């Protein structure tokens, strides 16, 4: 240690006008015994098997050269503090050096973490490590397909699994897609079986064979193990016709269902698009696919409800920016919806789900930049759409970020 | 200290430390090391050299320290290759000399064996009627025992603690492969049933002195269900326990700590029994004897002591050691006692007389794992160096080294057979070695050349998943048991 | 992370503890060196009645101390025991809640169910079966 | 006797420190919860050795209240005997 | 930089956007 | 910091790679809790040889008679060598060959009735 501290703590002590000598006298001394300690708690750190000497070993290695591990005090008297630790105390130089006594009890204490339980496993079978979770990982002769007849078998019975006829079998399936460690080398027969499905799915609209190909294309991007940027240039015109597409069924029934078909697709949608991201290629696209199916005269409004959804679920700047202009167009297709009489199509029941969701996302947008004051009348100039009742789900959030 | 070895890195900065006199009053190792000699074996081709600068007057005073402070044992051979004087050096006080390893050393088995001891040499316990009832189910499961080699490659059944936020510092199996003992930093023993058997606890006296004796199923009729569990932890220590070791008859575990004590715990009560406190300082390894009687226990205070759960004072005190003794290990005979220490050696113990047989230095780093042959001819050393370290015992000369590892290689275990030799570290692998082609070649020279087998002795490798592979167990019949604490 | 949470569990409980004793007939918004000084000094003590309760206990040859190992405890650590019946009766006592537990929901798992191939011989049946 | 009186009067009275908190203490050192009014008792001779010392750090601190400082602990331990000490870095 | 993988996956180069299909009859 | 810089070079002279972060900040309160004793006991030296400057043969009295007490060793190898030797020479006793759990005398054990309170 450097003899210039030394000095410093000697002379704000009382003792003055000390010498060079006098001084490195001190600095050899306490050096040997850091470097002394340092070398026991070093024992305490091979036999602990923890390569990491952590802040306990120090107090074990104090112990064991009779010196107390207390720290920043020192009892003369011993009897009050014997050889038992304070385990110091957290640590920061970043700290605040003052808090106030109310905030240390009134926060929530943290959780006490599971006891410690015995769970056996297999690292080798007959000499083959498996591949379980606990586990890290002239005529041309007659070629062999790339799967096994075990993988082959594998991947029918997941997929007939996965076309829903049993529930509990699906859920297994889409659990077994989302963990399976081997899934790659099987996976261009996946998202072939994916693609080609829905599109020969949307030839009759068929939407449970459709909401079960979602929840596998979901179930195929949380695995972490598979690489699949090679494969998302066939996943997502899969989720984007979803979205985008008419109901060739009975949509009344199932337009429930139909939202959350565009429900489940406009979040993977953006999932696919926080993951995968280069410059300008993925995003962008279907941002641009997005908006000229809004700008679009004359749509089919289960088309236009889809791009709604999936414009609405692209994150914060987005949507603030992108509705901002349209706060009229939107209010008068509702207008020509409300006026022609004809109820038994699917006209009115798409333009009500459409102003419900765009005035719900309007309410974050105008809760996020801006004060909630004057929420009475003057979202009327903004075409009167959602008023009081915008103002209302404003104050919903706001309470929700008061109890957060 | 710049024109020094590289292995000899962590032994220099205690030395930078050390500048006054008082700071080495205190040491207790360097004030050993003071007195006691460097032993240096080097050959006599060498020595005349060594011989001829020294014993002129014109240098006198670096001879005059050579013959203070060194000892110099003298061997005739044909001289090694760097790589051979590599494979035998590392330990102070190391390369010892061969009058130490031809004493005659019984490492037979008992019950004809020339190399065996007589059953009355060491006063080995009574063979009861409910020992003998478990030697008929255990050659039920040798029945069932498959013969592994180098193709028959066995099945490793890891026994991972999962959550483990008490650093797991000691495991121990049962022979037969039915309880898991774990030693915790929390200062706790958790005994886990692996049959499915719940742990139970006796009947209390009262219970007891109502029911008869004689009938013909006591074993059953005092077992209490209504403590019935599949996991019993056991509190006492005031450290974190860092020896496990069951009886061979399944009752009496043993434990360890830092606080200096051994304790015995019983697995019938499931309570403390003994607190044995003969070391002040941490009792880094305890382990019973094959045949349940007498237990060895090596602490920080460099002995070992040999105790017999009748005594609160020990029988042998083996106090050879320069360092910590990290490990002790029993022969299959426990007529002798292998202590595997920090300074780089390992040294058997004779039980009668607790004379020092064999010195193994060869070392490079503290051994923190030894293991003997089912024969008893061989013995099997692991340290921090990564290097696995096969040592015959009627002879004493190693060369066999296997050299897969990267870290400090924490367990070793020979099959049931002797055919595979499991090694585990903490480099997260379990690495079978043919221990079969390893002692197919087994002198007046003290070195039998050393070869480079590793890459040939290597049967699998098996890497685990960021979990260091603390204890290894062979099954009855064959199958690899290993424990680790998933970090 | 849960590692760090086995400590901190019952750390942050005795910082609620002292926080809750310093408020008591005393002080509102302490320094924060002066609270992590007076909890080190708490679980230094609750640590020592531990070891020298269970030491005197098992030099009379106990394992579980009674009441007479802990009244001698906390002699040997000067604490003037007849005083307590009257600190535990006060009206300005109060009680810090306990950390809460990490698995909250126990049993979420649907768990994935496949069964194939049996055992060999030489392992037998209470060890895990063959996976798929 | 008093103080068995006393113990025998704890199956209600929560103390300051939790028994949960104060019981993971005492297991670590070996101490386990037989009787849960034992536990109590060990709270709060704890917490009458830090209100003592909080209670006479008030007076050091009325000659020079509102604020508990390092320089109130530390003529507050040396009647106890007990040298506190500064972090100085 | 224009030469990393990236570049040449089909996702990002192609308009599989035309593909989804718009009410098919 | 300045002196917490040079405790990770402390640490890394002897090899110790891996280390939690409170470990710098104990030693440094052990390092400091170390020199206030030695110039505590120096100026108590300083003052019962009568003069105003701790010198040089202060802090050398106050070391080595703090390290006198504190920091002792395990026992010295001639002192072990003649324990063990007075101990290795008493052979080894028979075993009774049906005398049940061997244990010590009674009074060495922790085997007694091991009494508590009565919930009243």
């Amino acid at each position: 240690l450097p003899s210039e501290s030394m000095k410093v703590v000697a002379e704000s002590m009382g003792i003055a006008q000390i010498q060079e000598e006098t001084c490195q006298l001190l600095t050899d001394e306490v050096s040997y015994r850091i470097k002394e300690i340092a070398q026991d708690a070093l024992k305490f750190m091979h036999m602990g098997k923890r390569q990491k000497l952590t802040t306990s070993d120090i107090d074990y290695a104090l112990k064991l050269k009779n010196v107390e591990p207390l720290y920043g005090f020192h009892a003369q008297e011993f009897i009050p503090f014997r050889f038992a630790s304070g385990g110091g105390r957290e640590l920061y130089f970043y700290e605040e050096k003052e808090v106030d006594l109310s905030d240390i009890i009134n926060t929530p204490l943290p959780r006490v973490p599971l006891d410690v339980c015995l769970k056996a496993h297999w690292l080798s079978i007959e000499g083959c490590q498996p591949a379980i979770p606990e586990n890290p990982p002239r005529l041309k002769p007659r070629s062999i397909h790339e799967l096994s007849v075990e993988q082959q078998l594998y991947y029918k019975e997941i997929t007939e699994a996965c076309v829903g006829s049993c529930e509990a079998k699906r859920a297994e399936a889409l659990q077994s897609i989302a963990t399976d460690p081997g899934l790659y080398q099987m996976l261009p027969r996946f998202s072939t079986f994916i693609s080609e499905g829905v599109r020969v799915n949307v030839v009759q609209n068929n939407l449970a064979l459709l909401i079960y190909l979602m929840r596998m294309v979901k179930a195929l991007m949380d695995n972490p193990t598979l690489y699949l940027e090679k494969y998302v240039h066939e996943l997502i015109p899969a989720v984007m016709t979803c979205i985008v597409s008419r109901q060739l069924c009975l949509r009344p029934d199932v337009d429930n269902h139909w939202a959350l078909r565009d429900f489940a697709a406009r979040l993977v949608a953006q999932i696919c698009k926080h993951f995968s991201t280069t410059t300008n290629n993925i995003q962008s696209r279907i941002t641009k696919t997005f908006t000229k199916s809004w700008v679009d005269e004359k749509t089919p409004w289960t088309t236009r409800y889809g791009s709604i959804a999936g414009l609405a679920e692209l994150g914060h700047d987005v949507i603030k920016t992108l509705i901002l202009p349209r706060l009229q167009q939107e209010g008068e297709r509702i207008r020509s919806v409300l006026d022609g009489p004809v109820l038994s199509n699917i006209d009115r029941i798409g333009a009500d789900h459409v102003q419900s969701l765009l005035l719900k996302h309007c309410a974050p947008v105008l809760a996020k930049l801006r004060p909630p004051p004057d929420n009475q009348d003057a979202y009327r100039a903004e075409f009167g759409s959602l008023g009081p009742l915008l103002c209302s789900q404003v104050v919903k959030a706001r309470a929700q970020a008061a109890l957060q | 200290h710049g024109d020094q070895e590289c292995y000899y890195q962590d032994d220099l900065r205690v030395l930078s430390s050390l500048t006054k006199k008082e700071h080495m009053k205190g040491n207790e190792t360097m004030l050993d090391f003071r007195t006691s000699k460097f032993v240096l074996r080097i050959s006599r081709d060498s020595y005349q050299l060594l011989k001829r600068h020294l014993q002129e007057k014109q240098n006198n005073q670096i001879w005059n320290i050579v013959q203070e402070h060194l000892y110099i044992d003298i061997f005739d051979g044909m001289p090694r290759s760097k790589q051979q004087i590599d494979a035998m050096v590392g330990s102070l006080a190391g390369e010892a000399k061969r009058e130490a390893n031809k004493s005659k050393v019984f490492f037979g088995l008992l019950k004809q064996d020339p190399n065996a001891p007589p059953q009355n040499r060491i006063p080995l316990p009574e063979l009861k009627d409910s020992d003998k009832l478990d030697k008929i189910m255990n050659m039920k499961e040798t029945t069932k025992r498959v013969r592994l080699g180098p193709d028959c490659l066995p099945s490793i059944c890891f026994y991972t603690f999962l959550n483990a936020y008490q650093g797991l510092t000691a495991v121990d199996v049962t022979d037969d492969s039915s309880l898991i003992a774990g030693g915790f930093a929390d200062s706790t023993v958790r005994v886990w049933s692996v049959t499915p058997k719940k742990l139970r606890s006796v009947k209390q006296a009262s219970d007891l002195s109502l029911i008869d004796k004689e009938s013909d199923d006591v074993l059953e009729r005092i077992m209490d269900e209504k403590t019935a569990s599949e996991l019993k932890i056991l509190y006492g220590h005031s450290g974190p326990v860092y020896g496990a070791s069951f009886s061979p008859d399944r009752n009496y575990l043993l434990s360890s700590s830092e606080d200096g004590t051994v304790r015995l715990w019983s697995l019938q009560t499931f309570t403390c029994l003994v607190g044995y406190k003969g070391h002040n300082y941490p009792v880094w390894d305890t382990q019973f004897s094959p045949y349940g009687y007498y237990f060895v226990s090596g602490g920080h205070d460099r002995v070992a002591r040999l105790w017999a759960t009748d005594h609160y004072q020990p029988l042998r005190i083996f106090a050879g050691h320069l360092a910590d003794v990290n490990c002790t290990r029993f022969h299959p005979n426990s007529n002798y006692v292998a202590t595997g220490s920090a300074d780089r050696t390992v040294r058997l113990w004779d039980v009668l007389n607790g004379n020092c047989v064999r010195i193994f230095t060869g070392h490079k780093g503290p051994i923190h794992s030894l293991t003997f042959s089912p024969n008893g001819r061989f013995l099997a050393t692991g340290a921090t160096d990564g290097r696995v370290l096969l040592w015959d015992i009627g002879h004493g000369l190693m060369v066999g080294e296997l050299k897969g590892h990267t870290d400090t290689v924490c367990s070793l275990r020979f099959s049931r057979d002797g055919e595979i030799l499991a090694s585990g570290s903490m480099d997260n692998t379990v690495r079978l070695w043919d221990a079969i082609k390893a002692f197919e070649d087994l002198t007046a020279t003290g070195h039998i050349n050393l070869p480079e087998n590793s890459q040939e002795l290597l049967l699998g490798t098996y890497m685990t998943k960021s979990t260091p592979v603390v204890h290894l167990h062979f099954t009855r019949r064959n199958l690899v048991l290993a424990a680790g604490a998933y970090s | 992370n849960p590692a760090d949470n086995y400590h901190l569990a019952r750390r942050r409980t005795l910082q609620v503890v002292v926080s809750s004793l310093l408020t008591e007939a005393g002080f509102e918004s302490a320094e924060k060196a002066s609270v992590e000084t007076l909890t080190e000094m708490l679980q230094s003590y609750i640590s020592e009645i531990g070891r020298s309760a269970k030491s005197y206990c098992e030099h009379t040859a106990r394992t579980q101390p009674t009441l007479s190992d802990i009244v001698v405890t906390l002699v040997e650590m000067g604490f003037n025991v007849d005083t307590l019946p009257a600190y535990a009766k006060r009206s300005q006592r109060m009680v810090i809640t306990a950390p809460p537990v990490t698995n909250q929901p126990v049993t979420p798992k649907a768990l994935t169910a496949g069964q194939n191939r049996p055992h060999p011989p030489h392992i037998p049946s209470h060890f895990p079966e063959f996976p798929d | 006797t008093p103080l068995v009186d006393f113990l025998m009067q704890l199956e209600d009275y929560t103390p300051t420190i939790p028994d949960a908190v104060t019981g993971y203490y005492l297991n670590r050192a070996g101490f386990e919860a037989s009787d849960p009014r034992i536990i109590r008792l060990i709270s709060l001779a704890a917490q009458k050795f830090i209100s003592d010392i909080a209670n006479d750090a008030l007076q050091h601190c009325k000659m020079k209240k509102y604020t508990l400082t390092m320089e109130d602990l530390t003529p507050a331990l040396s009647e106890y005997g007990i040298n506190v000490k500064k972090p100085h870095y | 930089d224009l030469l990393a993988d990236e570049n040449f996956l089909m996702v990002t180069q192609l308009h599989w956007e035309d593909d989804i299909i718009w009410d098919g009859e | 910091p300045k002196d917490a810089q040079m405790m990770a070079q402390i640490l890394k002279d002897m090899g110790i790679t891996e280390y939690e972060p409170r470990v710098i900040n104990q030693m440094l309160e052990f390092a400091f809790r170390y020199v206030t004793t030695i110039l505590d006991d120096a100026k108590i030296y300083s003052s019962h040889a009568k003069k105003a400057t701790v010198d040089a043969d202060d802090v050398r009295l106050a070391i080595q008679c703090r390290a006198d007490q504190s920091f002792t060793s395990p026992p010295p190898r001639d002192f072990l060598l003649d324990i063990a030797r007075q101990r290795n020479q008493t052979p080894l006793p028979l075993i009774k060959p049906y005398s049940g759990p061997r244990l010590p005398p009674d009074r060495y054990c922790l085997t007694a009735p091991n009494y508590r309170l009565k919930s009243l």
